[PDB]
């Protein structure tokens, strides 16, 4: 949550963050991407191991 | 010609930007036609794997 | 200066009936900006064909706007009599960055005449009257809302077909019901219908000249006229103050059948207003003429954050308050809603920060609060958190205890008591989406559900109304991946909800009817 | 709703998106009063227009 | 001093109601928002102007 991660609830911090907003929209989406891989990967592995 | 001013104003392909940009797409290296010759060789080589 | 014609030779002004009670109704007429209301045409370039995300001055989804109602004076049946007004030139608002106005909202219904409630008319559009200055104050009986020095007057007149827009000192006259006379109440402009709206031939001066008769015009720095085609169709007008002057907005010469406002006119006005009131209008019509009018509704522009949705036209057609609500951030975010899976991490709930704890030697009970989230000040120390009390951890007589990331872990107080410091708490959230049926549950994860409750407190977005509509009927559910709303339990075992939980929980979309 | 199908897609997607970027960097200020040279020129002293 | 009102077209320096810059203006429909004069695209840059010759012009840079 970079409004958080950045500035423990300060408006200044806000105000200024602001400017940047673009840049953590990238992170939490590079990182969705990631996670979505994570869960592919680790069923896709099981599903190989269960026998009929 | 198709992003010049000699040809139709809708065009706003990504291309015609790079003729501002510096930037240059570059050719695939084999053709269509290459690739499906190389695809109807394999298709050519089957019936059979066996007989050793 | 300006000559702006000669002062009324009436020796008093009309009285004013002011009966709030009678305009005291409820008809909100909100902005909803998916359809982008209310929403003014950026300046300064155009572009067509794209959503953008781009901070600037807009109202907010959702905002109901101050109701403005215009009436009938009250009458014989024969003649007219004494104006019948709202107490509005005294609803003195900040000016700020400026508002804007929805006009004509009730056009073509049929309602209420105000004067006598037990009476409908067809409804009309009626251009609002504004006072705008810099400084404001008394006036000479004790009434409020009076303007100082040049004071710009928007006041539309010629029933609606001319706006005058005018700075001038504003001298009030002394005669019975005047401004610096006997038995004032409000001034309040009116028109009479009666001769002032033939057909043909509008009385372009009646509000002009009513006007007058509360107030000279003095040192007229300026007055300009614009004309105004005269429909009943929804209207979108606004004002903002820049360095540059005050800019009056409007949909009507632009985008007249849309609403994206655009700016028509600017006037010299360098005094930055501070302060705003409403003209008080009232129509001399006879019981037999007597009208209803469309109330207008005034929202309040700010710097707000918003998607805008421009068609091949360039026009605005659809807007996203990305504050809105937790699921409207990540729109703005990730462009749309169907994008992939609407099931993203959301903003987290604050805390909510309690009174203070101080404690420094060198009103009351502040020594110490235990607890949930107080800001504090101990011995030069600042932050805000929950203490609680704990057994000590050292180096004893040296006050202030940190942990490895160099936060404070706890301290020594004055009263022999050692305090743990867990900062405050907060609630994480997340959304679970489905872009097929368009609804949704929330998990508070971490937090359980002995914390959890339909409404918040804390908070973490402007409404949570999204999810009320289902979730008001709803305990939270208490799962192993997290406290969540709107779950409702079916004890099902599914292969893939397109929504898995994670662990071996899965949350399962409805069926489409 | 095809995986296989949807990488095909995501190929396409990466090598977009790899120009995309290029292409609007090209309007991203760097802490720059403008992205523009040309802007930076007409609105600027000399003194100024090589800081920006 | 003339005619500068346009020139159509190869690669020319323009300057537009304080809008600055070069290329070839081509003759085209209009797309929006009408009556804010200078069209931009996607990257914030000049698509296209309306002359107050009553003409749209699209512009290739
Ligand atoms: C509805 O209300 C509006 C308010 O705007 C009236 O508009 C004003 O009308 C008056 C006349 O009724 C105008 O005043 C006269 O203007 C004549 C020429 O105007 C031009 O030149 C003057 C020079 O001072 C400028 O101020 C003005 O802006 C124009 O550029 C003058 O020649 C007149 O002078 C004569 O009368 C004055 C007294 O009023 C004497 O002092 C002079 O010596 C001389 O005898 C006069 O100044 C006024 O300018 C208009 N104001 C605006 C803001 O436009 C409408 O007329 C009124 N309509 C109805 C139906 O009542
Ligand atoms: C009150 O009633 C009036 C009268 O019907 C409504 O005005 C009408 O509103 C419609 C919708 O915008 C207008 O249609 C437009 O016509 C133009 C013509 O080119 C077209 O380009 C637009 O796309 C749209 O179809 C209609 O013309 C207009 N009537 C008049 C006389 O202009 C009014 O909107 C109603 N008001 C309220 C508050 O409901
Ligand atoms: C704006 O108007 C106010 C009042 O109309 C003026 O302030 C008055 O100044 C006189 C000067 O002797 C005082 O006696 C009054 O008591 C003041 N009144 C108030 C309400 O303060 C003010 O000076 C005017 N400003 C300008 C720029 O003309
Ligand atoms: C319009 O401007 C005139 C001056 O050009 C104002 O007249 C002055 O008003 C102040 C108010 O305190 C007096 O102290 C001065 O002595 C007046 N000057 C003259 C020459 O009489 C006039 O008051 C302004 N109009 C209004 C309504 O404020
Ligand atoms: C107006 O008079 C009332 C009388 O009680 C007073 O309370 C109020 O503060 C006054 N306002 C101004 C602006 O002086
Ligand atoms: C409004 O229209 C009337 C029509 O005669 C014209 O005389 C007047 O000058 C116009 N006013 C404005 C502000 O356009
Ligand atoms: C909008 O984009 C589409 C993409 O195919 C294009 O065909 C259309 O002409 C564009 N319209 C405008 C106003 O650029
Ligand atoms: C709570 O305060 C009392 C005060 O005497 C202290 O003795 C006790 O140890 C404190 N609690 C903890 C967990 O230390
Ligand atoms: C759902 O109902 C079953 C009934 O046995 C219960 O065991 C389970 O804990 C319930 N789950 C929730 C989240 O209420
Ligand atoms: C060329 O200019 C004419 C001027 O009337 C205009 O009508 C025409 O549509 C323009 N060309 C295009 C492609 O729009």
């Amino acid at each position: 949550d970079c409004k958080q991660y950045v500035c423990n609830g300060f408006q200044k911090c806000e105000q200024l963050l602001r400017e940047y907003g673009q840049f953590c929209s990238k992170i939490n989406q590079a990182l969705h991407g990631a996670n979505l891989r994570q869960d592919d990967s680790v069923r896709n592995l099981f599903a190989s191991v269960k026998s009929s | 010609d198709d992003c010049m001013q000699q040809g139709p104003a809708s065009a706003r392909d990504l291309i015609c930007a790079q003729y501002v940009a510096g930037y240059k797409v570059l050719p695939p290296l084999m053709d269509v036609n290459m690739e499906a010759a190389y695809t109807s060789s394999l298709l050519g080589s089957i019936a059979g794997v066996g007989w050793t | 200066y300006v000559d702006v014609g000669p002062d009324s030779v009436k020796s008093a002004c009309i009285e004013v009936d002011i009966q709030q009670t009678f305009f005291d109704k409820t008809w909100p007429r909100p902005i909803d900006v998916s359809k982008a209301d209310g929403i003014i045409y950026p300046q300064g370039r155009t572009y067509s064909n794209i959503t953008i995300t781009y901070q600037g001055l807009f109202p907010y989804q959702g905002d109901h706007g101050d109701m403005y109602v215009y009436s009938a004076g009250h009458a014989t049946g024969t003649t007219p009599q004494k104006l019948f007004v709202a107490n509005y030139s005294q609803d003195v608002k900040q000016f700020a960055n400026g508002f804007v106005v929805r006009i004509g909202a009730a056009a073509n219904s049929t309602g209420t005449v105000i004067i006598s409630p037990s009476t409908s008319a067809t409804i009309r559009k009626i251009y609002p009257a504004f006072m705008l200055g810099s400084s404001v104050g008394n006036f000479s009986d004790g009434k409020m809302g009076r303007f100082f020095n040049h004071t710009l007057v928007l006041l539309p007149d010629g029933c609606g077909t001319l706006l005058r827009a005018f700075y001038c000192i504003l001298e009030p006259r002394s005669g019975n019901h005047c401004p610096a006379g006997n038995s004032y109440t409000s001034f309040a402009t009116y028109h009479t219908p009666a001769t002032d709206c033939s057909d043909g031939n509008y009385n372009r001066n009646a509000s002009l000249n009513s006007f007058k008769e509360y107030f000279n015009l003095r040192n007229c720095t300026f007055m300009y006229t614009y004309n105004i085609t005269e429909d009943e169709i929804l209207e979108w007008f606004g004002i903002t103050q820049t360095a540059q002057g005050v800019h009056l907005f409007s949909s009507r010469y632009v985008d007249l059948y849309g609403g994206n406002m655009f700016q028509f006119a600017t006037l010299p006005v360098y005094d930055t207003i501070k302060y705003y009131s409403i003209i008080p209008h009232s129509i001399r019509s006879i019981q037999s003429d007597r009208k209803a009018w469309a109330a207008f509704y005034v929202y309040k522009l700010q710097p707000l954050t918003f998607l805008l949705d421009f068609s091949v036209d360039g026009y605005i057609r659809r807007a996203i308050d990305c504050g809105f609500n937790d699921l409207s951030q990540l729109h703005c975010s990730y462009e749309s809603f169907d994008v992939e899976s609407g099931v993203y991490s959301v903003s987290s709930f604050e805390a909510k920060p309690s009174g203070s704890v101080v404690e420094q030697a060198e009103d009351t009970k502040i020594a110490s609060q235990l607890g949930n989230c107080v800001e504090y000040s101990l011995y030069g120390v600042s932050g805000r958190g929950v203490f609680q009390n704990c057994t000590a951890v050292g180096v004893r007589q040296q006050r202030f205890v940190y942990d490895a990331y160099q936060n404070l872990v706890g301290y020594y107080s004055d009263d022999g008591n050692y305090y743990c410091l867990r900062a405050c708490v907060s609630v994480p959230v997340s959304v679970i989406y489905d872009k097929e049926t368009k609804t949704h549950a929330t998990l508070f994860g971490s937090v359980a559900c002995e914390h959890i409750s339909s409404t918040m407190s804390q908070y973490s977005r402007s409404t949570r109304s999204m999810l009320k509509r289902r979730d008001s009927t709803y305990g939270p559910l208490q799962t192993p991946v997290g406290c969540v709303l709107g779950l409702v339990n079916s004890s099902l075992f599914v292969e893939d909800c397109k929504l898995p939980l994670g662990q071996s929980l899965c949350a399962l979309p409805d069926t489409p009817s | 709703t095809n995986e296989a199908f949807h990488k095909v897609q995501d190929a396409v997607n990466n090598n977009a998106q790899a120009l995309s970027k290029l292409a609007s960097e090209l309007s991203n200020t760097f802490g720059a009063i403008s992205a523009s040279i040309g802007d930076i020129i007409q609105r600027l002293d000399v003194l100024e227009q090589d800081a920006q």
